[PDB]
């Protein structure tokens, strides 16, 4: 899981 | 004739419309913005769904902000009288109101204006889709254990993320929002009338997806999407 | 039993739930905001609709900035146990993320807030309905002639304009918004899905609505307004 | 017709  | 209702939009026109995918991966090293891993994933979603739903799809990936003006210019300039519908997939790294352009950021208001009901003609009265996949800022979400007519009108705004809130997505898997969304219009858009197809996918997005990271501040965080409507009438993807 | 579905808000609890009416008419004067003629005709609609919908309205006139929060936060920590949902409705002046007290603004967010899944435990799940009519900026329509939830899960803001704009009010007949979305609720609300509804509300405004001004730059405008939708579950008033 |  990583946020843009 | 007998008694008519125009309750919804005229979806039979001889085409569906346009879908525009815009898929920023790779950025300029100077921005100093991360690979997009997943998104991918989420562009060949977008076009195999929308394709189902025969939406002429034109996939770009790795744009500038300039080749994005450029392009929202250009494709709004086309003739879209026997169009349906138009259809702008973004994803990206993005702030609230803007996206990421490979080398700097896009007004999200200048993108849509092209499209104004004033600015092009051939689409005024129909339905004009923005789906963006794409922060909207850096909160995080705990979660809780359980005439005229307007120019702005006939806008649709489906943001992956509640306002001001960071949007997820898994490396692996594709964004929450983008996987959600492809597997509701898979499941739905013969059967539910769009807005009740979107609320399909904030549930699907609420409930079945939590972060899992060694960061204790990113970890077991929660999304909401937010559906953004100025649409004046019921949108069915199918036609009798 | 046999097969169920859960695609709809839980609306039978023993009472809809609370309808709170902010109805800001008269400011004091350092703060140089108009009094807002005709929203009285508003607050009465207001309450005559939300009282056929079988909620316990609660009027509330000209609150300060301070009334408003504590209002807020009071409500909030009701036991909302046996209500089916919460409704707040704010009238006055305002600008984008704000909404003003009598002697000064309030931010939305703030607002909203007190009623996030964990600060407000027993309208977990529930749905939140804020209605908004107040302006969100400066801008003019000139028209075209034709295991957790998130905390910000089941919040819906009904905005009566587009981010940005002006939100126009009669001060005879009462705001173009309001006077749209009780018509609605009155005519569909034992028929139609909430969004469906709203829909209906946004044709309403941007159909048969126009200012006629003896001011140029505010002659001849038009509206559109703005779901704001994070809702996980559809919406009916009626149930089975 | 006024502005809020």
């Amino acid at each position: 899981d990583e946020v843009d | 004739s007998g008694i008519s209702l125009d309750n919804s939009y005229k979806m039979d026109y001889p085409e569906m419309g346009l879908c525009i995918i815009i898929n920023n991966k790779n950025f300029h090293k100077s921005t100093g913005m991360t690979s997009r891993s997943g998104t991918d994933v989420d562009a060949a979603n977008l076009r195999e769904t929308f394709r189902n739903l025969k939406y002429e799809v034109r996939n770009k990936n790795d744009l500038t902000r300039e080749e994005i003006v450029e392009l929202m210019r250009d494709v709004s300039k086309e003739d879209h009288s026997k169009r349906s519908s138009f259809v702008c997939v973004l994803l990206s790294h993005g702030e609230e109101g803007i996206i990421f352009g490979t080398n700097g950021p896009v007004d999200l208001k200048k993108i849509t204006n092209f499209f104004r009901g004033d600015r092009c003609r051939s689409l005024t009265g129909k339905p004009k889709l923005f789906i963006i996949q794409a922060c909207r800022g850096t909160e995080l979400d705990c979660g809780i254990e359980t005439h005229k007519i307007p120019v702005e009108a006939d806008f649709l705004a489906a943001y992956s993320t509640a306002p001001g809130y960071y949007s997820w997505r898994n490396s692996k898997d594709g964004s929450w929002f983008i996987q959600s969304l492809c597997a509701m219009l898979k499941q739905y858009a013969d059967k539910l009338e769009f807005m009740h197809i979107l609320t399909r996918v904030n549930r699907k997005v609420a409930t079945e997806f939590e972060s899992f990271s060694f960061d204790a501040t990113f970890h077991a965080k929660k999304q909401i999407p937010c559906i953004h409507s100025m649409l004046t009438k019921e949108l069915y993807f199918y036609h009798h």
